[PDB]
């Protein structure tokens, strides 16, 4: 679980650093406005990375989602794919945030989108639990849960139609 | 030759305090320790370099003009110059001494501050202090009027240091110096409106991180004031008020500069009046606040020539009537217009019910009381109050004529007439003027923020005679300060360390907690063990938790007591108590002290 | 276990986090008066969770020590179940530590890993005991030796959690304070301790069961129905217990998971009870 | 229902035609009623 343990260990040393105060949270929060307005792709970075973690049971969500990462990278060889999979999501989630600017951070958005990826490509606690929290907080906006949910089976969809060409 | 002498002197501009200059267009250095040899070779060798030949030829002739003739003025003057270091000369304190001795000589003892700067020299031992020269050096000068002399024995009449104590002496002569005093101050000074001196008693050492380390000392941080503070529309209004402010209230690093926010509230006022209504959403109270700041200015007086009494009413009438709606402030206006119509025009009820609006309120300090008790005073058919409670009321709020007045109504009436009550009275009005008695502290910030080091330490000293707390702290905090931990002590000389002790401790009689801890750590450091502790339980019955630690580390190692672990664990568990944050430190040395039994049960 | 990257990885950790706290350490030292000035400083939060990843390492090669003296070494089965059955009890764990705030923090998670330790503790001595039943040697009787050895290992738990319920009551009955959360945490860490010792009560019954059977089958019914007897009068005290005590509490979340994962058991119960019914 | 199998004819066959806007638009509608994989299995049947 190489680059998923990367992933996790950034996320619990950004959970450190806000729990702290040691960074300004002012500027990690940075959305797409501030950080269009800023240039300031770190702060994009940092919101994958983080939640504004502090919660303990946000940690066990960490640790659980992680998990979920690695079933579903581990999956595949064709890390390359992952990686083209993973930009494009990035580029239309940030022109959706252009649109809407959503209150969550990123790490949440991308994990869930990868989550539902390979989940329409096919312990069950958490899955279950990150699509029904998900669709229930961001159900309140016509174009939230469409960042939260359309665009990763659209680049499925797009890919799975590539096979099927 | 001294005509030519003083033509010469009155090219150089003696001395620059750059917290004025500064106001044209931080923090600053202390010395850890002390060598006299070090200061001649200093001092030698800016004698060698620094000095120019112009400052040369000028001190030759002043010196042969001192020596030659007993010209009794250029002896004088050199003294100032050797002292406080003006002209851009260097500081001698050995040589300034001569030069006073010589000088009381000539004029046998009749220019007091002569006098005074030379009693205080005997009494601190700069150059063996002799108290008793000091002391008649005191009543002498006290003969001929000096204040700073009658206080100073008055106030060691009044802390018994030195002297037994005497509470009747000490109050005698703070009714004669507060009536001195009231005495110079104007009718309209004192009534109308009080003037505004920049206060400097701020005690030093707190710009660094404070006193006994940072997070740990008890007394509150004394920096009153100090640059005050809190996107392109409504960010202007406000950076042009806190700029005005700072602007009015100047800071310690640069005095005020008055024309200058006179002409920027024109400015901005000008600017913004016809389109007021526009800024309600937050811009609304700092405009009204800045028209109010504008307003009282123009009724002092201050930054101009003289008041403009009906443009200042009416501007202060106009942000009243802003203010009804969105609820500003109310206080400065009101308490103003009171002022204006009880003195100028001679409407009064309507003056008393501005007073009435402005009661309550923040701002207000003590002019409201005062000048309620004294309209009631003055027609008691008004029902309004009792003159006693108001003047009490004012007294505890912090104005300070108040003080005067109330002492002088309490004096006369039973009440508690303790003795102990009017000396208390009397003495923080005398000391608490400050801009009559202890104009020094400027000096002596001024020489601190540009190199002079010594004749700080020395203006301090003199005024820490007079009981000013907060310079005794400062004078003891430049001459022996606390070293970090594995850090060698400072090297200065012994005579240095005892006079810093009796510096301290009085402070810490005083009502200061804190210093008490450095004197403990000062005598520790000395080895004598043996009075520190009485020091550190005097403290701690105040709650010191540095000093109950520290009475503990004490008690279990084997100094004075004998190894007592039991209060020791006693002591830390109370420390544990008290506050929240030593937790960890508590029970750590908990564990050290349990350790060393186990080692012990072993052998 | 570890693989060899893995034992280069954790050496280097630990050079790394010794040589990072000694720097901290030194440095709020050079920049300090008194030592509470230091104490006050250390426990800024940079430094603090420097120290905590410290503490936390030197007590796990402590453990690490503390199980290779009682057990020497472990066998491939039981890293099997402890891999197996770590990473919920963790997070339930994790779950107690969630009940409270900023004040509850760090002796919570001290009394937390440390019932961590203890249930690893039982899980291996309860597989331990299996193997003593399977790898059992008629060769020699059960020497008292024998019986006492394992039962020295027993004891050393249960006089361990003991003490510490003991020690934790008192706190309670002495503190009748008024921050009832504190408590509440106690006598939660109670009941946890508390099952572990039921739990050490069950396993020793059963050895005796097995005892008496290896003493008579020496010397001179349905073996199974005993067993299945113990197993729910144990686990009947468990729910006892628990219902006596998650009554007291309130508790919202952890009562429900309890008491049903406790009626299930009751379910299982059920199914012994009719089991030694077509046996009785 | 084979009323969705009518709904993937798409016009004027096959994937070789310049009705490759027509192919992904047909792909988002089809996309709208992704709820069921049935219709993805059956895609290939």
């Amino acid at each position: 679980p190489l680059v998923t343990r990367l992933w996790t260990i950034g996320c619990l040393v950004l959970s450190g650093l806000t729990s702290l105060r040691i960074v300004d949270p002012g500027k990690v929060v940075y959305s797409y406005d501030l950080v269009f307005k800023k240039g300031q792709y770190g702060r994009l970075l940092y919101s994958i990375f983080d939640y504004g973690a502090f919660n303990w049971i946000s940690m066990i969500n960490i640790f659980v989602s992680a998990n979920h990462l690695s079933t579903l990278e581990n999956s595949f060889n064709l890390r390359r794919k992952f990686c083209w999979i993973i930009f494009l999501l990035l580029v239309i989630l940030v022109k959706m945030t252009s649109i809407e600017q959503p209150a969550a951070s990123l790490g949440v958005l991308l994990h869930e989108n990868l989550v539902y990826y390979e989940l329409k490509k096919n312990p069950s606690i958490f899955p279950i639990y990150m699509n029904a929290v998900m669709y229930f907080v961001y159900k309140r906006s016509w174009l939230e849960i469409a960042m939260n949910f359309m665009p990763g089976h659209v680049i499925y969809y797009m890919d799975d139609i590539i096979g099927k060409i | 030759p001294w005509p030519e002498a003083r033509h010469l002197l009155n090219t150089i501009a003696k001395s620059r305090d750059p917290m004025k200059e500064a106001a044209m267009e931080v923090g600053f250095y202390v010395p850890m320790d002390y060598s006299p040899r070090n200061e001649e070779k200093n001092y030698q060798s800016i004698w060698q370099n620094e000095i120019t030949d112009s400052q040369r030829h000028i001190y030759e002739l002043l010196v042969q003009s001192s020596e030659q003739f007993n010209n009794s003025e250029a002896t004088y003057t050199l003294s100032q110059i050797h002292l406080w270091s003006q002209y851009n000369f260097p500081h001698n304190m050995t040589l300034a001494h001569k030069y006073l001795e010589k000088f009381n000589d000539l004029t046998h003892f009749t220019n007091h501050s002569a006098i005074f700067d030379l009693a205080v020299m005997y009494a601190t031992g700069g150059c063996p202090q002799d108290s008793a020269k000091a002391l008649l050096y005191y009543q002498r000068a006290a003969q001929l009027g000096n204040l700073k002399a009658k206080q100073v024995l008055a106030y060691k009449y009044y802390s018994g240091f030195n002297v037994p104590r005497n509470f009747h002496k000490s109050l005698v002569l703070y009714r004669d110096i507060a009536e001195q005093l009231r005495k110079s101050y104007s009718r309209d000074e004192w009534d109308i409106v009080f003037p505004y001196w920049e206060s400097y008693n701020v005690r030093i050492s707190d710009f660094e991180s404070g006193l006994l380390g940072k997070g740990l000392n008890s007394v509150p941080s004394s920096t009153v004031r100090k640059r005050t503070t809190r996107d392109a529309s409504e960010r202007r209004i406000i950076r042009i008020y806190y700029a005005a402010l700072n602007d009015y209230k100047g800071t310690y690093s640069q005095s005020r500069n008055c024309e200058r926010a006179k002409n920027l509230l024109e400015l901005t006022y000008k600017e913004f009046q016809p389109h007021v209504d526009n800024l309600d959403p937050l811009q609304v109270f700092y405009y009204v606040r800045c028209l109010q700041l504008l307003g009282h200015m123009y009724f002092t007086g201050e930054g101009s020539s003289k008041p403009n009494i009906h443009m200042a009413e009416e501007i202060l009438t106009t942000s009243l009537e802003i203010s009804r709606r969105a609820q500003g402030p109310i206080g400065r206006a009101c308490i103003d217009l009171g002022l204006i119509n009880q003195y100028i025009t001679n409407n009064i009820s309507q003056a008393i019910s501005y007073y009435m609006k402005a009661m309550k309120t923040q701002a207000n300090n003590g002019i409201v009381e005062f000048q309620l008790s004294k309209l009631a005073t003055s027609f008691p058919e008004e029902k309004i109050g009792d003159p006693f409670n108001l003047m009490e009321t004012a007294y505890l709020n912090g104005f300070i004529p108040a003080i005067y007045e109330f002492a002088v109504m309490i004096e006369s009436g039973n009440s508690k007439s303790s003795v102990e009550n009017t000396a208390y009275l009397f003495k923080t009005f005398v000391d608490k003027n400050e801009a009559i008695m202890a104009p020094k502290l400027r000096t002596a910030f001024a020489a601190l923020i540009n190199d002079r080091s010594e004749v700080a330490l020395w203006a301090y000293s003199q005024l820490a005679e007079q009981g000013y707390e907060t310079a005794q702290v400062s004078a003891a905090y430049l001459m022996y300060q606390l070293p970090y931990e594995f850090e060698d002590p400072p090297r200065t000389t012994d005579q240095r360390k005892t006079l810093a002790i009796s510096y301290y401790t009085r402070a810490f009689k005083q009502g200061n907690i804190d210093a008490g801890v450095v004197a403990g750590d000062i005598y520790f450091q000395m080895q004598n063990y043996s009075k520190a502790m009485a020091l550190y339980q005097g403290a701690a019955l105040k709650y010191s938790i540095q000093a109950i630690w520290n009475l503990g580390y004490m008690h279990e190692h084997g100094l004075g007591v004998n190894r007592d672990f039991h209060l020791a664990k006693r002591y830390y568990d109370q420390v544990s108590e008290h506050d929240h944050r030593f937790y960890l430190a508590s029970k750590l040395s908990v564990l050290k002290l349990h350790l060393k039994s186990w080692l012990t049960w072993i052998t | 276990m570890v693989p060899e990257n893995r034992r280069k990885q954790l050496a280097i950790f630990v050079v790394v986090t010794y040589l990072l706290t000694f720097y901290c350490v030194y440095s709020a030292t050079k920049t300090s008066v008194s030592f509470l000035q230091v104490t006050l400083k250390l426990n800024e939060g940079f430094n603090l969770m420097v120290l905590s990843i410290f503490i936390l390492l030197n007590s796990t090669l402590l453990w690490q020590l503390l199980t290779k003296l009682l057990f020497g070494e472990l066998r491939l089965i039981e890293h099997e179940h402890i891999f197996e059955r770590l990473p919920f009890t963790i997070i339930n764990t994790l779950f107690m530590s969630s009940l409270f705030h900023e004040r509850y923090f760090f002796t919570v998670a001290f009394f937390g890993l440390l019932l961590l330790y203890l249930k690893v503790f039982h899980w291996i001595l309860k597989d331990r005991l299996e193997a003593l039943l399977q790898s059992i040697n008629d060769s020699t009787t059960m020497k008292t030796l024998i019986f006492s050895r394992f039962s020295f290992n027993l004891v050393l738990l249960a006089v361990v959690d003991y003490q510490i319920i003991t020690r934790c009551i008192s706190s309670i009955y002495t503190n009748q304070k008024s921050d009832i959360e504190s408590t509440s945490l106690y006598l939660i860490q109670v009941m946890e301790f508390t099952m572990l010792l039921i739990d050490l009560l069950n396993l020793f019954l059963q050895t005796c069961l097995n005892f008496w059977e290896f003493y008579r089958s020496q010397q001179s019914e349905g073996k199974f129905m005993y067993e299945k007897a113990i197993d729910v009068f144990t686990r009947f005290l468990k729910t006892a217990l628990h219902l006596s005590m998650l009554i007291p509490f309130r508790m919202p979340m952890m009562l429900l998971k309890d008491v049903v994962w406790d009626i299930l058991a009751l379910y299982q119960s059920g199914t012994s009870l009719w089991k030694i019914w077509r046996n009785n | 229902h084979n009323v969705l199998d009518v709904v993937l004819r798409y016009i004027i066959p096959d994937p070789v035609n310049d009705r490759v806007i027509t192919a992904v638009i047909k792909n988002f509608v089809l996309f709208w009623v992704t709820l069921l994989p049935y219709v993805k299995e059956k895609l290939d049947d």
